[PDB]
């Protein structure tokens, strides 16, 4: 046989990116996976070449970031690529998970793939939070303080857990040093989970935007989806180059260029832009413990998703009401982000509570009821009696 | 261009090129004094010589040197 | 086009043509874009200010 | 919050360095440094700007050297361990007027004057906010506002009550080039200078952005052509189906 | 089928550490691989939990190491495990490569496995050198200086390569910071190369100490070699616990507790104990460029090994002269280490040159000639004419 | 090198903390601190030893507090930014006698006295080397050695010529417990104290080593039993072979 098939190392390259049978009807929404892989490689390479100049002391963190942006040759390129690419990493990941919810890729036989995806999502949120605290600006310090006090809400144990996390009594030098070590560490766990994700994908192949089988008309990976992914790679690099070179500090928060001061609290403490729906979910609950439980349940309710989709056809392509309520859900998630960006004021508390309820009601009540009604409507539309 | 960016980001930064040169004063060092400084991460010996030390320097025969070299 | 396949037939001379094209393109594109970016900002650069200061 | 705690919205001034192609006005940066040194530098540090960054940007080599040699820095101690001073050089940083935080809070009625190395990048609005902050002091506060004594009013500061004094008056500095130095002229010059101090890469960032956007747009259109090319065997593929003989 | 066979993730765990067919005659020398895996996990876990307290500035490196050994709870356990476990990592790796040379595991069809092993060996030497320079003691600073000047020997390019490595003009703050970043990075590349190593092993299975096939009498991995590896794991932890808790600073060099001083050169600059044969090989050549080329050729001459072993039986088990000259080679390697630990004095220069020549002569002249003579001797011993 | 450049080999003194079970002599550490403070501390810093490490090791709580309050450290400045001092506390470090390196080289004829926090762990020989260094000065150097003026001889230093003076004489300090304070007694006490300063974990390190070696030896013997147990079906396995009927 061929050398790409008989060699031990090149057989994986073959069976994953050369001769992988892909369904020939998949559109550009089946390209966000390759795009996330490229953006992860961007994050790791800029992280290494920018962490060769970073000193993680609490008295030397912000000065070393400014040393990168001023004294290091092309260091502004590195930091701006790194932060804005983390923003694009979460945006492409949100689009990828929306592709997962829409076309029904979570359903059987792809439950393992969906669960490893949710694990990757949790690890990526953790990585972004740790790296945002490594800047040690104003928002970095106070966001670390608020999230660890949320961990202090745990009954009978929590204060000692938080003194363990801090490595002291408040967010201090051991906290920033261990956040830098963990933040260097967790992306390699993300890379291992990505390899496990690709294995759980490869044992059944991709889905298709129709929700029927794709075993009939398969076309290879090579040259077809290689050049289709190359198209979206160049578009992604174009938009990233715009938001790096022409308007770099748009997505960030301007308070992060104030150095970390434990005495001055800011006027409005807000995380970076993508953690705002989860921050709104947590802020909508009038309790600390129930708030933390609801914030983690807002990700575990993605795990309870394949067991509630009672639709007998895969994906929302050929269904009306499920497609409508899907876009209700997407614009609700955007409204959660925008509620979280605001203050704790009338009527944003009541709207945050209603928006959290519509989030959990979509994942727990709306999907099974609308899928059951859509099944019975498909049946009685064509069966006569 | 990407390889240039990620490799030239590891070269000598701006502030370590700023301290590449020292500008020691000729009028401030006395005659019979040696000055030892840390320049460019290295020690540098500085001496104001007398003309008799010049005459002693340029009149030693080259065969007494394993690497012969004139004073100028 | 025409019958010339001494550029496209053999992959050695083809990738050598692509590399020579990029080698010229780096220099020409950089010089042209620096000239345009300084022509668009006539009067604002330090060259013009240093020439203005007597 | 009301509009008073949030502060009034700074408007859209048409700077000479907005837009994706316009660079800084380096003569305005030179005049902004002059207004900085003669007004702000009594009370604002500039701790992150080295002297060498001004060489070739707003001043020549000898000008920066003869401005840095007016200041005293800490030398390495002598052969008896006594601490000694030295005149400045190109590799040092611009020194603040205050030796520590407590001297600043003592000399400014408790309020700490923030370091202005990143102040146009650490405020929302940015250039427009700094300009409207400087040129925004009313002659007298609106009727019904009880200021705490020792504080001043301008609506652009969040809360209304600021601890700065109105420090831009008509012709308090003289310009080297003979420009009429009104309040708005000096405020525009220092805001351009602080934009330089926060973003010294701005010129090279925009020209490398021009190169990168041109090359990636060309690559994106070329890749659209090659994708439409190599998929042409699959887009135009056709299927006919005559149903087979049912005896088998 | 069973769940350990039908699941996607557990099938790898099955086919590698549960139902892997091992030859039933392999002795305890086929246990150093599991021992190296355990010692790599030790190095990584202690590296993370000790790099949460490490600041990599040149003015704060040695003080942070002493902060670990004094102020951090159980930090002396972490540093002593880490340094002495790196010493045991190289000792078990030397024993593993000697198992490879002795029993002929380099021969066909296992050339890919041997080449990936040599790549792992080079990456591990690089990791140990970078981490030893991260201490920034006296030996750390001056060893970094000598090795990078050896990189300056390269003609027409080398000085700019060294100014690129240093990030300056001598071993300074950017050098130590990038050595810490690279030293955090390269062990994950070692983990990826270990996974590739296990793949290239698994496509043909282990050898056996007889040099014949083992396809006839295979016994599974599980419980048999699991508990045999558990025996040597507990012995390895026992000896590591001795050299950590009772005599920790034996293997190290006492000059490494002097802080890094660029002005004072030491009386004898010596690397840590295992790089001494390679340092002796390089010091034996009276030229800088030929010295660096000979030092890298002393590892690439392990790659030229399967093409010179002309013996028709696998392994040195049943051959007399090859076994004798193998132990000549092993004690020569020990003599290289002991020559390198000494000064540049009569007669250690002449003995270093002879010992380097016997090293390269074993890999290039002694093995093919002795294997040819042993083949002809096996033939004419039993064939009568 | 000759034996002169390498230095004479320090012999094997039988310390009270050698061996895998013996700990430090804490009374000897207390007396070693007294000899440190009254002899060495004029010229040797101890920069890495905090005051709190002596509490419960060689002194009580109030003794360390009343020894630390004799020294002055840098306080945070007052409400006018003036620098002020404060008496020491338990969280500070033991201060050196010299404010910087150049004062040390000025007061000691150019030679820099090394910091003694790790000096028994940064010399080959260790305890034996420090003890033989202190008690090794001859009354006069051997015949034919031209010392550079200002330097002293003892054979244990590498090169023979050391820039230290012989600073251990008979009964220059008085001990609190009434021990006869000869030169060798004081040298043994300071070498034990410097062993404590380099290795404060030494006691707990040896007892955790005892626990770990006991548990791992028991695990190793138990695992040998379980390996001989689960392989018993394979060690005793037997094979007989009657060769098959050749017609097939
Ligand atoms: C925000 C930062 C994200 C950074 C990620 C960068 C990549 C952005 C990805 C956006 C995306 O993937 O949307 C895909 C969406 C669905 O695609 P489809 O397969 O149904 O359409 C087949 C096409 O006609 C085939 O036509 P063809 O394949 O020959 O060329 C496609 C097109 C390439 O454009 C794109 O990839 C998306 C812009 O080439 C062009 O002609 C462009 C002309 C300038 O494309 C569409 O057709 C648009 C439908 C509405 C989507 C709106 C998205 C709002 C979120
Ligand atoms: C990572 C990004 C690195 C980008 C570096 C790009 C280097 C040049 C690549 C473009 C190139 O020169 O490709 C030419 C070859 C062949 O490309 P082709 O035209 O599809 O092959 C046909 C060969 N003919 C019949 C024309 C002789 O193509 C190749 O040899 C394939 C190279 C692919 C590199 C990825
Ligand atoms: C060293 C390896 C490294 C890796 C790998 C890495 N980063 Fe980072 N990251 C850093 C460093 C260093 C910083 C702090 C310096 C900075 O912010 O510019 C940082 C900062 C960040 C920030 C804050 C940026 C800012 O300035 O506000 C975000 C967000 C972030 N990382 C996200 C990610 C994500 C998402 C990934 C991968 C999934 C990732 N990082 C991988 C090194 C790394
Ligand atoms: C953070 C992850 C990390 C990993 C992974 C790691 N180390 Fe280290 N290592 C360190 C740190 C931090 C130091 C410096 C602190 C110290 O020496 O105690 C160090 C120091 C060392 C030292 C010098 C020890 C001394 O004190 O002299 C050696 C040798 C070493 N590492 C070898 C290795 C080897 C071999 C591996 C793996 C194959 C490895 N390290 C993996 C963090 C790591
Ligand atoms: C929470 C959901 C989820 C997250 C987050 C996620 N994935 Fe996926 N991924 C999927 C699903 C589901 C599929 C298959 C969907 C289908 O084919 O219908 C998939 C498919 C893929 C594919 C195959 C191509 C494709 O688009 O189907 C790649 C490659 C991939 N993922 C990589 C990644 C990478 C890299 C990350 C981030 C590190 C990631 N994924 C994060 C759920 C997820
Ligand atoms: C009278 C002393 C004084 C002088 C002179 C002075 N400042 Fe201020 N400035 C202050 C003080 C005090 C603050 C702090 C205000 C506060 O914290 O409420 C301040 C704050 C600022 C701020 C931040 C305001 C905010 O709300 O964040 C800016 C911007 C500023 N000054 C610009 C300037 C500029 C430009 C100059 C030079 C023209 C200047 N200042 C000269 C005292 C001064
Ligand atoms: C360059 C030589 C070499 C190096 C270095 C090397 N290996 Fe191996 N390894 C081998 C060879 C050869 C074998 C096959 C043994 C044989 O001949 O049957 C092997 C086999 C193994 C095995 C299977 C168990 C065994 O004993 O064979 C493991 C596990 C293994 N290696 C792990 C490692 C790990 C882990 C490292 C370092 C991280 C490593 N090896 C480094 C050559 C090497
Ligand atoms: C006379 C001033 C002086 C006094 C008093 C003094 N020292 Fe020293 N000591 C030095 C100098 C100078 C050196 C280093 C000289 C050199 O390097 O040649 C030194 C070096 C040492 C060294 C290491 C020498 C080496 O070669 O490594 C030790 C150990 C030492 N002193 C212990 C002590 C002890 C213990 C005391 C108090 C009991 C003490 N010293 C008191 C000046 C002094
Ligand atoms: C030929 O027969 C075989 C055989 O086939 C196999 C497979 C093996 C087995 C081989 C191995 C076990 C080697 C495997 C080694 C690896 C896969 C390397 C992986 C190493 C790692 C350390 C994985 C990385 C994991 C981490 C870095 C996680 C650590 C994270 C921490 C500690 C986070 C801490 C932070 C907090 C907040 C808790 C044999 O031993 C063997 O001979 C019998
Ligand atoms: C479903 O079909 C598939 C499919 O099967 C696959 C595999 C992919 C591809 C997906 C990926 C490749 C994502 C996987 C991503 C990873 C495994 C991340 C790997 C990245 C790293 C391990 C980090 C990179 C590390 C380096 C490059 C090391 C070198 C770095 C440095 C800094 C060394 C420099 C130092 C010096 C001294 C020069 C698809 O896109 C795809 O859809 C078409
Ligand atoms: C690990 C990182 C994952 C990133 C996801 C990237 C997905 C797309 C990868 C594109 C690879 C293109 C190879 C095609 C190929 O070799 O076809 C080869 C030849 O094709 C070409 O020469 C393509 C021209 C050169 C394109 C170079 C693109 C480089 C920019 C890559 C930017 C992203 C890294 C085989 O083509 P053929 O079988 O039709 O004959
Ligand atoms: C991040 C990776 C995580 C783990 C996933 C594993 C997938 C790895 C993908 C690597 C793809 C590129 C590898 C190409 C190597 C192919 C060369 C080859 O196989 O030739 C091999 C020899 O390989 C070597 O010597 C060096 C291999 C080192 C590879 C280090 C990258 C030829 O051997 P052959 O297959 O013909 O067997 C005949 C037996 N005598
Ligand atoms: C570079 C490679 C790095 C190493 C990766 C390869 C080695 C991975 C070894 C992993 C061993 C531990 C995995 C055992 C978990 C088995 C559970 C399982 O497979 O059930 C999966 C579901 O798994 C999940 O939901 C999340 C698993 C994430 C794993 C996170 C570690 C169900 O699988 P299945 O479809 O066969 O079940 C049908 C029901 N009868
Ligand atoms: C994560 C990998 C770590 C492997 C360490 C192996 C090196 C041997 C030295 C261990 C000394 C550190 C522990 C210690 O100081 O304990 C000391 C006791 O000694 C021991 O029990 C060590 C026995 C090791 C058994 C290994 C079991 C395998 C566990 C795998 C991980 C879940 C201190 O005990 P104590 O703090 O008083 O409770």
């Amino acid at each position: 046989m061929a050398f790409r098939k008989s060699n031990v190392y090149l057989s994986l390259v073959n069976s994953y990116i050369i001769d992988s049978p892909q369904p020939s009807s998949i559109n550009y929404w089946w390209n966000m996976g390759s795009l996330l892989g490229l953006c992860l490689v961007i994050q790791i390479v800029t992280g290494i070449f920018m962490a060769m100049h970073y000193s993680s002391n609490i008295e030397l963190a912000f000065s070393s970031v400014e040393h990168i942006m001023r004294d290091v040759h092309n260091g502004y390129i590195l930091r701006y690529l790194h932060a804005n690419g983390a923003s694009f990493f979460f945006m492409v990941m949100f689009m990828h998970m929306a592709k997962g919810l829409y076309y029904g890729s979570y359903r059987s036989p792809r439950v393992t793939l969906w669960n490893v995806g949710v694990i990757i999502f949790i690890l990526t949120i953790a990585t972004a939070f740790l790296g945002y605290c490594c800047v040690y600006g104003q928002m970095s310090h106070w966001g670390a303080t608020v999230i660890t006090n949320l961990f202090s809400a745990i009954p009978f144990v929590g204060n000692d857990i938080v003194s363990w996390l801090w490595g002291g009594f408040s967010v201090s030098n051991p906290t920033i040093q261990r956040f830098f070590a963990l933040h260097y560490l967790v992306p390699f766990i993300i890379a291992a989970m990505v390899i496990m994700h690709l294995m759980a994908l490869h044992i059944h192949g991709s889905s298709n935007p129709l929700g029927i089988t794709g075993n009939l008309d398969r076309i290879p990976m090579h040259s077809y989806f290689i050049f289709k992914d190359l198209v979206t790679v160049f578009l992604f690099m174009l938009i990233l180059a715009l938001f790096v070179f022409y308007s770099p500090n748009t997505l960030g928060h301007p308070d992060n260029y104030i150095p970390g001061n434990p005495l001055v609290t800011p006027a409005s403490i807000v995380p970076e832009w993508y953690l705002l729906p989860f921050y709104a979910i947590l802020r909508s609950i009038p309790d600390k413990l129930l708030g933390v439980i609801t914030m983690f349940a807002a990700i575990l309710v993605l795990l309870v998703l394949p067991f509630t989709d009672r639709s007998v056809v895969r994906g929302n392509t050929f269904k009306v009401l499920s497609k409508f309520f899907f876009f209700i859900f997407v614009f609700n998630f955007v409204l959660l982000g925008q509620i979280g960006a605001c203050h704790v004021e009338v009527p944003y508390v009541l709207m945050g509570q209603i928006a959290t309820f519509i989030y959990f009601a979509y994942f727990l009540i709306i999907v099974p009821v609308i899928s059951t009604i859509e099944n019975v409507l498909f049946y009685i539309g064509r069966v006569n009696k | 261009s990407t390889v240039e960016t990620f490799i030239s980001s590891m070269t000598a930064t701006a502030d370590v090129l700023a301290m590449a040169k020292v500008e020691v004063n000729l009028a401030a060092i006395p005659l019979g004094k040696n000055v030892v400084v840390k320049w460019q991460g290295k020690p540098v010996f500085i001496r104001h010589r007398t003309p008799h030390e010049i005459q002693e320097a340029n009149s030693v025969d080259m065969s007494a040197l394993k690497d012969p070299q004139t004073d100028a | 086009s025409s019958l010339y396949k001494t550029f496209f037939k053999r992959n050695a001379v083809f990738v050598g043509t692509i590399f020579a094209g990029a080698f010229v393109f780096q220099t020409v594109f950089d010089t042209a874009i620096t000239s345009w970016y300084e022509n668009h900002n006539k009067g604002k650069l330090w060259k013009d200010v240093k020439a203005r200061i007597a | 919050m009301t509009a008073a705690e949030h502060g009034l919205h700074a408007p859209a001034y048409a700077w000479s360095h907005n837009g994706p192609f316009e660079t800084f006005d380096h003569a305005s940066i030179r005049r902004g440094y002059q207004v900085y040194r003669e007004v702000c530098a009594a009370c604002h540090s500039l701790d992150r700007v080295a002297w060498r960054t001004l060489v070739g940007v707003s001043h020549t080599n000898e000008e920066v050297r003869n401005m840095a040699e007016e200041f005293e820095y800490d030398d390495e101690p002598d052969e008896q361990g006594n601490p000694k001073k030295r005149p400045g050089k190109l590799s040092d940083y611009i020194p603040g007027p205050y030796p520590n935080e407590q001297a600043a809070r003592a000399a400014n009625q408790g309020a700490l004057p923030p370091d202005l190395s990143l102040i146009v990048k650490a405020r929302h609005g940015g250039c427009d906010y700094i300009f409207s902050l400087l040129t925004g002091y009313p002659d007298e506060p609106p009727a019904g506002v009880a200021l705490p004594p020792g504080s001043n009013y301008n609506p652009y500061f969040p809360g209304g009550s600021i601890a700065m004094a109105r420090v831009l008056f008509d012709d308090m500095v003289e310009y080297e080039d003979g420009t009429p130095a009104t309040t708005s002229q000096m405020a525009k010059d220092v805001t351009t200078f602080l934009n330089w101090c926060a973003e010294p890469e701005h010129d090279e960032r925009k020209r490398l952005g021009l190169k990168t956007v041109i090359i990636l747009s060309s690559l994106y259109l070329l890749s659209i052509w090659v994708k439409k090319f190599k998929w042409a065997g699959i887009k135009t593929r056709k299927f006919v189906f005559n149903p087979p003989k049912p005896r088998k």
